[PDB]
């Protein structure tokens, strides 16, 4: 039981890699597409069968890819990796009721 | 529970003379409550002095409201005043 | 144009109004809702800012007359004279149906 | 860091000054460089006993120290005091100085960071206090006694460096002061409380 | 039972320790179905942390603090499972592969899309499934029905406009007119 | 100017919540907050939920041309207490509430009273005076209690 | 000045939602 | 061609859950309204060198931790 491998935990953790290591010898970007077209075959069976939460075998997959581009972008460091943000975010307000009292 | 009293009201002796600061009519509004001081319209939802996590008696002395409010740097600021012209 | 008296004053709003969303038909100005005047009931999440100034060369459908048509289906149901002016009265009533189907 | 840092911040308080026109005011040297508390009753003896703020960068007066930034903390309140102090509290250029001033001393606060009681015995017997305190400044109202209407009227406008006396339209009014409220909000209704189907 | 959400409901009242689900084969076991290896980054790690540091007291009459730290060793292993697995990845990286942009560009939109689950295209009657688009609408509006009322945004544009103490900037109800204008015209759609 | 017209009397007034409404709740995150009008100090400590907020009123410092005050409390703090730490009771000095007329006796210098609030405004007309020196000194405080 | 019952300004909600702002339309002499 | 508009920043994450925005969720990694403030600042300044963002952001954010907050 340490503490730093302990306190330093995602989802994306948990599977280790197990597969890109073997496949960043090669391409990297073909995992990223054949993937994806389960995630979208594994949601038109999510549609097509009246639920709403995804599997683990679709969320499982899904930290997989994310995973693949990063790496790409932390150390090939892509020539663009491209700037489209809306530039804003959703924040919450203050709220308050009026202080002129009720009349009834 | 009604909707459409008055809350609004005005006194019928005009004493305009040193009133340039209050709000007017155009006579002085005078309502039937006080008013509301607010003091940031933003809130920061992060920022663990309000977010309490539970990890690990102790005071802070902040400086002011504004760590809870959101605002830019200024260098982004020169920075887009630049982009202005 | 139209005129927006501010509700629970005598005053105008100039270009800008704070709609009621459960009263949906009074209108805020900016005064008035930073004090805090429109009564305790309402809780301030419920005033949206809109706008009192005509907009744009038509056929544009911003989300402030986008929204002010959907009150309205939801206050009228019917009425779309009473639908076009609650978009502003610039748009006219053979753009609206047009807009809504 | 700290020299771009005198750039930031020169380029917005110029910007930030077009309709108001506080940076290119007549502003003499007024070397006191105390207590900002006696910014003002140093600049009233000044008055008594007898190069601006724009010009003050240019001139190099700010330098990339803490020094260098309170004496431009130093000398902006020194024009804000003036221009409150000549015009009358109802004008637009007397709010556009208190604007300029509550922006400009916001912009001064952060960056430089960067760079007895019943109740008191039960619950601190009973829980665990972290705490984090700040100051407000609040403001005031009038407060009338009509016939049994209690009448309150708006926020008046009058900036925290005004100092001048209380002075009245009428001797009827009382005087109260409105606390602000502060503290974690209470939790908004959903989407489906606001705009449901009528 | 929920084992890992009575945990969330003990924290949340502040009375972990008056019950502490009462650990037994006949309770710790019963919700149960070894704890079940929560899934959440640290919304359901953090609960056993205090759950932990609670039954540090008690540390006998609970038979299950075994099966807790059990995980324990299970999450600081495929931690250093993925930390060698990842120091193994940054390696076996080929020094030249020059990532394609427009394919990146289909891999940024398309995983985009796919994360908050709307339909992609590729570019690589009936009452049956009448219930099958009407169970997404539903959807849909219960879940535009859970928003807080007082949204409010911030733009990277408000800077040039020098935002005082209380000026109330005119961008802050952009996104409050969208999630209206959604949620009331899915249900004029009848 | 009313602050050379300050209050010679009235040291401290506490309107904290009672432990009433504490015992029947609770059987803490601090948040002290002070106002830059040289007084007053509001400080409260929720959780996460009742929040026991007090209002002080070090009154050392506090005019008397500025008499009464303002603030707002929530639907389910509608009690009240009061301390009311004087300089001295060297005379029998005379604190009366009027909560809008009517007068709070006491919970029985340092005096406790009970104070329970309707919705919407209250006076709360508070004062003290002493018999042989004939010097009054005012406290209001208008409560609007949300519904 | 406790004799002194205000006005109250009336909002009358029709006037504060829609008032725009006939023989300037030529069809009537 | 005329298209209802996705909104991608009201929709919530359907496989994580917990990378949405602070408003829509009812070193450290907990990333705060501030630092997503800067995160978007240094991008529309540096413009994706994930070094002079990690410092505009302050520090408690790895460089890795700006790529995988970016994606
Ligand atoms: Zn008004």
């Amino acid at each position: 039981i340490k503490l730093q491998n302990l306190y330093n935990w995602t989802p994306s953790n948990y599977i280790g890699d197990d597969e890109i290591e073997n496949f960043r010898n090669g391409t990297p970007d073909k995992l990223v597409s054949d993937s994806l077209l389960k995630l979208k075959r594994l949601r038109k069976e999510r549609i097509l069968n009246k639920v709403l939460k995804p599997t683990t075998e679709e969320r499982e997959l899904y930290f997989k890819v994310k995973r693949i581009l990063k790496e790409v972008i932390l150390a090939k460091k892509v020539s663009k990796v491209p700037i489209n943000n809306v530039r804003a975010f959703p924040v919450l307000q203050t709220n308050y009721n009026g202080s002129i009292p009720v009349v009834r | 529970i009604m909707i459409d009293a008055a809350s609004s009201f005005v006194l019928p002796i005009s004493i305009t003379k040193n009133v340039d600061v209050l709000q007017r009519t155009d006579e002085i509004l005078w309502f039937r409550g006080p008013s509301v001081i607010v003091n940031e319209r933003i809130i920061n939802s992060g920022d663990p002095h309000l977010s309490l996590p539970l990890n690990r008696n102790e005071k802070e002395s902040l400086p002011g409201p504004f760590v809870l409010g959101l605002r830019p740097s200024a260098k982004f600021t020169a920075h887009r005043l630049s982009m202005l012209r | 144009h139209k005129v927006y008296i501010c509700h629970t004053c005598g005053n105008e709003s100039i270009n800008v109004r704070y709609h009621n969303l459960r009263a949906r038909d009074t209108n805020l100005c900016s005064r008035c809702f930073q004090e805090g005047h429109f009564g305790a009931n309402f809780q301030s999440s419920d005033f949206i800012r809109l706008e009192n100034n005509g907009n744009s060369v038509k056929k544009n459908w911003s989300d402030q007359e986008m929204l002010l048509l959907l009150e309205g289906i939801e206050m009228y149901e019917d009425q779309w004279e009473k639908i076009a002016d609650h978009v502003g009265g610039h748009k006219r009533v053979e753009d609206c149906i047009e807009k809504f189907l | 860091k700290l020299v771009d840092f005198l750039v930031n911040v020169q380029s917005i308080l110029n910007a930030a000054s077009v309709k108001c026109h506080v940076v290119d005011e007549s502003f003499p040297a007024k070397f006191f460089e105390k207590n900002p508390d006696k910014i003002y009753e140093s600049y009233c003896k000044f008055i008594k006993n007898r190069t601006t703020i724009n010009k003050r960068f240019e001139n190099g007066e700010y330098e990339p120290i803490q020094g260098g930034f309170y004496k431009l903390y130093h000398d902006i309140k020194l024009v804000c005091t003036i221009l409150i102090h000549f015009y009358p509290q109802g004008t637009r250029n007397y709010q556009l100085v208190d604007k300029f001033y509550k922006f400009s001393s916001e912009l001064l606060l952060r960056e430089c960071c960067r760079i007895a009681t019943e109740l008191d015995k039960i619950i601190s017997y009973d829980f665990i206090k972290i705490s984090m305190n700040y100051t407000v400044p609040i403001s005031q109202t009038y407060q009338i006694r009509t016939k049994d209407m209690d009448l309150f009227s708006s926020i008046i406008s009058k900036s925290n460096l005004d100092k001048r006396p209380h002075e009245l339209p009428n001797t009827n009014f009382k005087i109260n002061n409105v606390l602000p409220q502060t503290d974690i909000e209470n939790e908004a209704p959903r989407l489906g409380f606001v705009g449901a189907n009528t | 039972l929920q084992e890992q959400s009575e945990l969330m409901s003990t924290v949340m009242n502040n009375t972990p320790t008056t019950v502490a689900a009462l650990a037994a084969v006949a309770a710790a076991s019963e919700t149960n179905g070894t704890i079940p290896k929560p899934r959440s980054s640290a919304q359901l790690e953090q609960l056993l942390y205090r759950y932990r540091a609670i039954q540090n007291h008690p540390k006998e009459n609970k038979l299950e603090i075994k099966a807790i730290e059990d995980t324990f060793r299970n999450i600081s292993r495929d931690q250093d499972i993925y930390e060698t697995k990842l120091d193994t990845l940054r390696k076996s990286i080929d020094k030249g592969f020059q990532y394609d942009e427009d394919l990146l560009n289909k891999h940024l939109v398309a995983l985009q899309l796919l994360e908050k689950d709307t339909d992609v295209p590729d570019y690589f009657g009936d009452p049956d499934t009448e219930i099958r688009i009407s169970a997404r609408i539903s959807n849909r509006i219960n879940e535009l029905e859970r928003l807080p009322a007082n949204l409010g945004t911030y733009s990277l544009d408000d800077c040039l406009e020098f935002i005082t103490k209380d000026d109330l900037s005119s961008r802050m109800d952009t996104f409050k007119i969208k999630a209206l204008v959604e949620l009331k015209s899915l249900k004029l759609l009848t | 100017l009313g602050n050379g017209y300050n209050r010679s009397l009235l040291t401290e007034d506490y309107l904290l919540n009672p432990n009433n409404f504490k015992k029947l709740i609770a059987k803490s995150m601090q948040k002290e907050m002070q106002s830059l009008s040289e007084q007053h100090t509001m400080e409260y400590k929720p959780y996460k939920n009742q929040n026991w907020v007090e209002y002080i009123f070090n009154g050392n410092e506090l005019s008397q041309n500025e008499n009464a005050f303002s603030f707002m409390l929530q639907p389910m703090q509608t009690f009240l207490t009061l301390q009311s730490h004087l300089t001295s009771s060297l005379k029998d000095t005379e604190t009366l509430l009027t909560i809008n007329k009517e007068p709070v006796k006491s919970r029985t210098i340092t005096e406790i009273f009970d104070i329970r609030l309707s919705e919407g405004l209250n006076h709360l007309m508070f004062r003290c005076e002493d018999k042989i020196s004939h010097e009054t000194e005012f406290m209001n405080f208008w409560i609007n209690v949300l519904p | 000045f406790e004799t002194m019952v205000a006005n109250p300004i009336k909002v009358s909600r029709l006037q504060s939602n829609g008032v725009l702002t006939i023989h300037y339309s030529l069809a009537n002499f | 061609k005329k298209e209802f508009p996705v909104n991608l920043t009201i929709k919530k994450n359907v496989y994580d859950s917990a990378q949405d925005f602070n408003a829509l969720q009812d070193v450290k990694k907990n990333w705060s309204d501030q630092e997503m403030l800067l995160l978007l600042e240094g991008i529309e300044m540096y413009e994706d060198q994930w070094e002079k963002i990690a410092d505009h952001v302050g520090g408690h954010k790895r460089v890795e931790d700006c790529i995988e907050k970016f994606l």
